[PDB]
């Protein structure tokens, strides 16, 4: 959830 | 964007049979093989993380293939590479390196420009994935 | 904010008839025309991306208008510009440049101030669109 | 979805 | 955090009657008054945005109060300040300055530390509001 | 919508 | 990641009984004790926030334990540490320091590399928690 | 709401 939120 | 580090990055991703042949070529020379991993692809990031010790006297690619299989199912999303080392007097360095696993998608980098004396600029290269998440959750 | 690079940015966006007239003026002089694109509008970003080769001996604005039409429907959101080059001894440089396509909205830039010796500051200009997304998806 | 999220 | 720029920031926000009295004190000296606005509160941000020209020969605080009322309902969320200037030989500079409007909440700043020669550090002060949104939409 | 998202 | 500052960070979090024993060891020497807090764990962040004055002539660990209990229920999420000072001629400095409270999870840091003359790099260490939120709301 | 949004 905190990994796909940024750095597409 | 596609990261172009390595000797075969202008070719499509290689199959397992393709990888095995290149390994067979390095062992016929007597070279030592190892496997590495990272989630920070900056071009000046020299030390990737080590996966066990280098295989010094292994004389069968199947041993190398097995280790790579483990890393693939054990490590987090990111990049994996295979290297070959030659310890002969006059060399004592790496003599081959190629990528063997990539993330689903890589956003790439951008440039920051600090203005100093006259018209001089001090450049800094920045990664989108790194700036966004800590190690382990970048991809 | 409105980006003020180019020779006619203090005037409203120009119509297709307006653009054709300016092209007709450059060809009457014998100049070579080309079209460029970018999504990084930093004022020190000298090299925009090239759209094909420059049109050297084309003597009809319709050829230039056609190419611009293609880029418009082919390139991603961002900026497009038309340039004119003069290869005459004594010049051998660009002699005209104006913007001909803009994004729906541009947030602009902000300044970062690093404090060095005495009261000196080292300034860096930063773009909101660039820092947020990779090339291709900034606008 | 990753383009309109930032850089208004 | 509360921004502590200005001469009365360790006191509660002043009422309109309080503001009028301070203005009455500056005009009794013969000083010129002006009003400014900004959404970037860095301590080295010297030039705030001007709200009209300075009121040179106005001799009634009601004129100054009116202008401040307009800015309040016209400008975006941010900060507003009133300044007094003395053009007498030997001074020719500002002689008073205080804040008269603040945003609903201010996150503040943080420090970045670049390591240079030996144990020296080059410091940079950074604003949370500025780094997040363009001018006009920071508060 | 792009102003309250960041800079609390 | 686990922050490794302090003398016992390679051991599991210590129990209250464990903490009391270490305090009892410092008072038998005649040292002065104090408690500090911070939400910025950069390794060059020398001054943490003070929790009251140091306990100079307290001769019972129960007094120190009580103060730590207060801070725990009073301060925001972050880190807490206990220090011991020796004012004897020849020392006049701290002689012990260990962490006694941690946040639910810590993302860690990443490196930025500015390229200067020749092959030299100027490094900057950056915290994920700090860059994301102001003091008081980082954890 | 502005604290859990970032800095996981």
């Amino acid at each position: 959830k905190w990994s796909p939120r940024g750095g597409s | 964007m596609r990261l172009t580090q390595g000797c075969f990055s202008f070719l499509p991703d290689l199959t397992d049979q393709q990888i095995e042949k290149q390994i067979a070529y390095c062992i016929t020379k007597g070279w030592a093989m190892n496997v590495e991993w990272t989630d920070d692809p900056h071009p000046r990031n020299s030390y990737w993380e080590l996966w066990g010790l280098p295989l010094f006297d292994v004389k069968d690619p199947a041993s190398v293939m097995f280790e790579l299989r483990e890393a693939r199912k054990s490590c987090a999303a990111g990049y994996i590479r295979i290297n070959a080392f030659n310890a002969a007097y006059g060399t004592e360095s790496c003599v081959m390196s190629f990528i063997v696993n990539r993330p689903s998608n890589e956003p790439g980098f951008y440039l920051e420009r600090q203005e100093l004396e006259g018209r001089r600029i001090a450049y800094t290269t920045k990664s989108y994935s790194v700036q966004a998440n800590p190690e382990g959750g970048r991809y």
